[PDB]
């Protein structure tokens, strides 16, 4: 994120990290219960990589985190990589998150909710910060 | 480039898809959802995190970061997967697995 | 859902 | 426009 803001830790316990074998962060997720997680397709997420829960400061190695297997990926089978529309995959954990102060689930809408123009809401991560 | 260590958060606006448009033309989708242009922006390694509005006290999942400028334009609309278009099959994949 | 244990700050 |  350019022009954010660093978050007060652990308030957005639903955040993880998608993490490569040799730890680099790549993308990051969202906890929707204790046993999936929703992303983007794009991504490419597969097994061999890591969904890490709880953390904050990913420069520390202080912080009681979750290092989550992937037990299987689900890309939206109406994903469109030529347009990167529907982009949305779900990862199946191969066993669950362990839910705390700091590790918890984000709602999901109906598909008839309205979210209005206008609407301010927030994003998070641990994007770049300038380019 | 700058990653950061620490989580970072950003409050933004979302925009309409016909307006949107006028940035990124047909490039837009119904499946799609654009916010920002509000100077902030996601950024390469935000991919696949949230968007989150608050709906009757609640944080819930609008977007999923997805794509936008290839510079992170703070002056242009970042583009999301928009929830509401892909949670039907959310549940319908959480249910058949 | 959607109610963090440690409220964000904005 | 890049992925992100």
């Amino acid at each position: 994120i350019v022009n954010g803001e660093e978050a007060v830790p652990g308030s957005w316990p639903w955040q993880v990290s998608l993490q490569d074998k040799t730890g680099f962060h790549f993308c990051g997720g969202s906890l929707i219960n204790e046993n999936w997680v929703v992303t983007a397709a794009h991504c490419g997420v597969t097994t061999s990589d890591v969904v890490v829960a709880g953390e904050f400061d990913q420069g520390s190695s202080s912080e009681k985190i979750q290092k989550l297997k992937i037990a299987k990926v689900f890309k939206n089978s109406k994903y469109n990589s030529l347009t990167i529309n529907n982009d949305i995959t779900l990862l199946k954990l191969s066993t669950a998150a362990s839910f705390s102060q700091t590790v918890s689930a984000v709602c999901l809408p109906s598909a008839s909710d309205d979210f209005a123009a206008g609407t301010t809401c927030v994003t998070t991560g641990w994007g770049l910060t300038r380019y | 480039a700058n990653t950061p260590d620490r989580l970072q958060q950003a409050s933004l606006p979302l925009l309409s898809n016909t307006n949107c448009k006028k940035y990124w033309g047909t490039k837009i989708k119904d499946a799609m959802i654009c916010a920002g242009a509000s100077g902030v922006s996601s950024c390469m390694g935000d991919s696949g995190g949230p968007l989150v509005c608050k709906k009757n006290g609640a944080w819930t999942l609008v977007g999923i970061v997805s794509w936008g400028s290839s510079t992170c334009s703070t002056s242009t609309p970042g583009v999301y997967a928009r929830v509401t278009a892909l949670v039907n099959w959310v549940q319908q994949t959480l249910a058949a697995n | 859902c959607g109610v963090p244990a440690i409220q964000p700050v904005l | 426009s890049w992925p992100w």
